[PDB]
């Protein structure tokens, strides 16, 4: 799982070193930035089922095709596995901003990603719009704190790149 | 590798959960005492030779067999590796306590041991000696009450990261 | 690997004996049926994709713990895994019926598969029903009987070369 | 085995390709050379030993030299082992001909063939000889018809060509 | 590997003593029978294709099914192969020889030769027979009985090299 | 064990090839030599003690800081083990002059030397101290003949310089 302790730990590793002074310094880093993100993480997790709900809306309102016959959404139970997506990768990040790294993200949902949507029909833009919306919709201070934010839609442009 | 965080993380997935806040909690304690947790690590990698020559030393003179012809001690080569080895696992223990998990100790170090060293012939008993002494020594280390050197740190309680670095040296003495 | 001609060869071969006449009547047979042949590996290999979403799919929706925490075709990386696995099942299916024998599928595909499932954790039931699936699918394929494609043919009876497809999936369903 | 159903699967193997336009035309040239090699296969099954008895004949009446003592046909044995072997190689070529390509004579009788016949002191030339002589006794459209014998022809070169 | 001299100081190790004078002695002995031994290999590794290509035929002619289809000797492929390990064996016996210690025969041919003729199905007994041939073989080639090739030495007792040269290929015959 | 013996046919084997005439001459070499190193084997290994205990004098009568307080020769275990060290080096020494390589030598007492005496604060000046004594104590012919020197003087120089 990447983060800042075991990409530094995995260096001295690869090296056969015992941890010194820029190893320290790094998890030093970590501690420094635990308070914004963990905060952006328990506001998520606080919140998850109506930013979900909001975040789906987006992606249909933006693209009422996918309800129609053939497509991705032509029946409830389609649409109903497109929140959950949505869901999944609202947890995603949730556990990347408790980790402090992209690792949760990168193994558990964009690590073949690209091979599933594409033999399932999934449109990528769909996906795109869900996490865009998400972004834009994010209020400071109403929501969370700056820094938090910038935790927040750090990963959601994370995401969103993985998806381009 | 997990770290304490990442450990965190892998327990809510097994119940598709958002990290509870009882979780939050536990992690900010981590936060908290992350300075405590470097000067423990800095108090044993800064004293890594120290440790391991002793440790190694200990097991020796407690069994001189091992030097003995056959010995697996015997020869400077045989000397060597198992200082090497020593080293090694005090390495690993050294990224548990950094990491605050057990997965990178028991994943590239512990994974396999047992096998490697009954292949070798390597002593399983003579070796859970050498671990249990590097356990007496880092804990003095972190707890800072090594009789021959001092590191001065600010005054309070590193009870629980002692008691992490013993756990991880008895993880590694059950794992042989 | 060995073919249909290749195979009539080798067991030849344990006798010492030139090709029967019987053998190469045989043969002939599979000449004359060459064209069909052809249009049934064209109709498999032109619907993979529909073929093994498809199967892949229905195995899932049949038994939706693979997709909870915890199932094996949890997380992304998961389900690309498993449609590899039934797109490289589905080729070396297709290889067999080009080749009209089961050596190449069961040499550099189905040898050791069950060993590797076991140590990865795949369900072997879930594999099986994913590949009768796909069995069934590439049946219909064959006798161009698939509700949502046609694919046009002069008529006639390709029962011998849809049996010979069910023959190598079940083959799979039994290695593993 | 080598032949053309092999070799176009073997490529589309190791690209991890599903069987594709060129692969189905390669198998198509196989069905329509069969019809040559088949008779080709069917003539030498049905009269082979008659073949093998001519050139083996040939071979010893091109080189006496060959009973002469501490020679490889000394003893009625080693000739009748010379005839066998002649058998065996007009089995493989019965085999190629049937399978279309070489794969039955290059694994079952080229590979270790020279090393074999180093330390068993059989000089080359005798086969290529029995070889030549039976090319060179195929009597077109007596024997079979002459797209048969190009293919049994080919296959015999394949040999000469393999001991040269 | 170990020579005459390094096995020596492998069993002084052992006791960690100084190498005694009786050891001594013993390498005085093989020092003063060098030129034979010398005579000894030249005489073998001189008629490697005599020794090798007549105990791979005695081996055939005693049980002709070897070369019948099936037979582990049927085909040109399997022949050489054999041909090729009579060669290789023979190899590491006439580094014994010359070494004057099975060591080289044991760890770089030996371990592992009877499991790997089982995967491959290589036929134990019919191994040790023509192992047992090319022994009478080199045993001949060392005394300087071969009936059909003469080596011109100066006159002598080498009994003892021919006993040793048995003495490896039975440590061969034993192995598989 | 690095020898002439063991030289030389592991030559061969990497080559796949029989012993053949340089490799008999090699071993004749190694016959050739024999008188004089096994002489020098026989005269250090009836005489250790006497060597051992003068070495041993030698190192601490150079280096008498070695008998203070933190240094590898503060207690009588560890004199001791300093004159038991010297011991084995000799014994390998006498092994190594057996064989008529330095592949004892180079096993069992050479490879990890270096990690060893630095993990154990043994300054390499010491050991070398002890074996500079001994090759410069050999008095010819008292001790030994002239060759059996060239040979039990050569071991000690590769002992030295395997410490420098
Ligand atoms: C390293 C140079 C040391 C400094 C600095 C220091 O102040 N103490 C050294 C490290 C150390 N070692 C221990 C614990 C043990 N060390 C042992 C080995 C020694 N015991 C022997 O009999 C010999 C004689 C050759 C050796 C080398 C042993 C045994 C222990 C006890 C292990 C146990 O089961 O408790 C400690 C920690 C506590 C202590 O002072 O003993 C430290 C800091
Ligand atoms: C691919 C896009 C298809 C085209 C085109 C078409 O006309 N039919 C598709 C392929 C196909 N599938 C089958 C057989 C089965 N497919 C199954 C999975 C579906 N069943 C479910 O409950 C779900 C819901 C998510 C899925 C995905 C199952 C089950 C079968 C039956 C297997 C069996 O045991 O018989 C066929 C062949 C016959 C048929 O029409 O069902 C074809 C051509
Ligand atoms: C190599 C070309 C030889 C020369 C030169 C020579 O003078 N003798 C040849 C080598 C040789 N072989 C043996 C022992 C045996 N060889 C055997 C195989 C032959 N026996 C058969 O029935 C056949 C017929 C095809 C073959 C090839 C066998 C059996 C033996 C006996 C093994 C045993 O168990 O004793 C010898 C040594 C003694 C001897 O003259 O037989 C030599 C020098
Ligand atoms: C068979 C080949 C072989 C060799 C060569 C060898 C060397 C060797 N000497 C050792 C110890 C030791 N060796 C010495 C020797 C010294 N004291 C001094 O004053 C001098 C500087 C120095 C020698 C010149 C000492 C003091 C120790 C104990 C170090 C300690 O425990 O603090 C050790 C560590 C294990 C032990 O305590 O016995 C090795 C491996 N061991 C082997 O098996
Ligand atoms: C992933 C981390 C890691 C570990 C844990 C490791 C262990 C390890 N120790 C080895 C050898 C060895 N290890 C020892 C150690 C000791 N002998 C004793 O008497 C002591 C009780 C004991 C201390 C444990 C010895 C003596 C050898 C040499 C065995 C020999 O030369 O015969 C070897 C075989 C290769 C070698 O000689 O270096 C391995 C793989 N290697 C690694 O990369
Ligand atoms: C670059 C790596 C790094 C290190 C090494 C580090 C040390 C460090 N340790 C601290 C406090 C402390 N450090 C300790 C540690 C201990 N006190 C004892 O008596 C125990 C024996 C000892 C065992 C480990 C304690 C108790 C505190 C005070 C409580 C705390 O601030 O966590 C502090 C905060 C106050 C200060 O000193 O400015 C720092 C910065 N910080 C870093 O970023
Ligand atoms: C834990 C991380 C994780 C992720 C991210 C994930 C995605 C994911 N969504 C799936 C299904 C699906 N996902 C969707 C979602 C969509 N419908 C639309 O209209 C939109 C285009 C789109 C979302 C924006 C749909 C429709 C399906 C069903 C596709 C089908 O069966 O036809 C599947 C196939 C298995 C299944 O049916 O559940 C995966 C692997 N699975 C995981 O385990
Ligand atoms: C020679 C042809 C060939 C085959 C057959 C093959 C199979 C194969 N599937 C694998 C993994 C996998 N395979 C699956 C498949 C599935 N999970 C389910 O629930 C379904 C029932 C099932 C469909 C069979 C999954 C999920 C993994 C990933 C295991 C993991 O990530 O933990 C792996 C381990 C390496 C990897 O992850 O890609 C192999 C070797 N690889 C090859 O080269
Ligand atoms: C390049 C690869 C290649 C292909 C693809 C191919 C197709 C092909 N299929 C043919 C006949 C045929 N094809 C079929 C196949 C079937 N009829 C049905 O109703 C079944 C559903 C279907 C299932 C496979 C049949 C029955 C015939 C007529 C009998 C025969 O000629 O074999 C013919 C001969 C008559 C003609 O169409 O000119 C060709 C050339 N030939 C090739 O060389
Ligand atoms: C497997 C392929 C095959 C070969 C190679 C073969 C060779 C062959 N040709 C023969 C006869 C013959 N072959 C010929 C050749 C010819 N006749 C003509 O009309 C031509 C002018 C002339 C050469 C161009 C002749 C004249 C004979 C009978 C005379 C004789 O025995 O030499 C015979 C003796 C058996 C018999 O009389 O039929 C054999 C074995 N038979 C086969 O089945
Ligand atoms: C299935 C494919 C196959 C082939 C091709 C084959 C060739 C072959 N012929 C052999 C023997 C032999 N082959 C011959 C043949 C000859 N005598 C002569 O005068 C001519 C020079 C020469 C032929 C032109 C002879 C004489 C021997 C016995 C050699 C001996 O033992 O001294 C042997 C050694 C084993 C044995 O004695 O049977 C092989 C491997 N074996 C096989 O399994
Ligand atoms: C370290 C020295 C060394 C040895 C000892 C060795 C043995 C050896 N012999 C082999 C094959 C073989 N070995 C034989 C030998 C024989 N068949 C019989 O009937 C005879 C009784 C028997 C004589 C022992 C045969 C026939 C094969 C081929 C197996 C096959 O092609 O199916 C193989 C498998 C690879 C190959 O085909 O070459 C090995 C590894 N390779 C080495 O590098
Ligand atoms: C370059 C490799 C090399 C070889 C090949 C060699 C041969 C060699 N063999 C010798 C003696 C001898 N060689 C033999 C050997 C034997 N006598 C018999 O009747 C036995 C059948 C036979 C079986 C091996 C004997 C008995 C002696 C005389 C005793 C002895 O000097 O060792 C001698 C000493 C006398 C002389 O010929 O000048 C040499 C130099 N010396 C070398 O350096
Ligand atoms: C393993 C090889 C080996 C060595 C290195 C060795 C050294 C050695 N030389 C000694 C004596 C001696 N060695 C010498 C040396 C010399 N005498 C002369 O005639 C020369 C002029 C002069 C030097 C060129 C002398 C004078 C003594 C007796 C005086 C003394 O103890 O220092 C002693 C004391 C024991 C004894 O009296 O014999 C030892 C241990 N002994 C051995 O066996």
């Amino acid at each position: 799982m990447k983060s800042v302790i075991t990409t530094t730990i995995s260096a001295a590793d690869a090296a056969g070193r015992f941890p010194s002074s820029s190893d320290l310094e790094s998890v030093q880093g970590n501690i420094q930035r635990a308070a914004s993100r963990l905060e952006a993480a328990e506001k998520l997790a606080g919140n998850h089922e109506a930013v979900v709900k909001e975040a789906g809306d987006a992606c249909f309102a933006k693209y009422s095709y996918l309800k129609n016959p053939g497509e991705a959404g032509d029946s409830q139970e389609k649409i109903n596995k497109c929140y959950r997506d949505i869901d999944h990768y609202m947890r995603l990040i949730n556990y990347s901003l408790v980790v402090g790294g992209t690792g949760p993200l990168d193994e558990w949902c964009i690590a073949g990603a690209r091979e599933v949507y594409r033999t399932l029909n999934l449109p990528s833009s769909s996906y795109v719009a869900a996490f865009v919306f998400t972004r834009d919709r994010l209020c400071v201070p109403r929501d969370m704190s700056a820094q938090a934010g910038v935790e927040y839609g750090a990963a959601l442009d994370y995401v969103i790149n993985s998806l381009c | 590798m997990l770290d304490a965080f990442s450990r965190v993380v892998v327990n809510s997935d097994s119940k598709a959960a958002y990290v509870g806040g009882s979780d939050l909690q536990a992690l900010k304690t981590f936060i908290a005492d992350g300075n405590k947790r470097l000067d423990a690590v800095n108090s044993i990698v800064s004293n890594a030779s120290c440790i391991v020559s002793d440790a190694v030393s200990g097991m020796i003179c407690e069994n001189p067999g091992l030097i003995a012809p056959g010995g697996n001690c015997y020869t400077n080569r045989r000397m060597a590796a198992c200082l090497r080895d020593g080293e090694i696992i005090l390495r690993y223990t050294s990224y548990a306590l950094l990491a605050g998990d057990s997965s990178v100790l028991e994943d590239r170090c512990l994974n396999g041991l047992k096998e490697t060293y009954i292949a070798l012939g390597v002593p399983t008993n003579s070796s859970v000696r050498a671990v249990s002494i590097m356990k007496s020594a880092a804990v003095a280390f972190i707890s800072n009450t090594a009789s021959q050197r001092k590191m001065a740190t600010t005054d309070g309680d590193c009870s629980a990261l002692s008691s992490e670095v013993a756990s991880y040296c008895d993880k590694v003495a059950a794992a042989i």
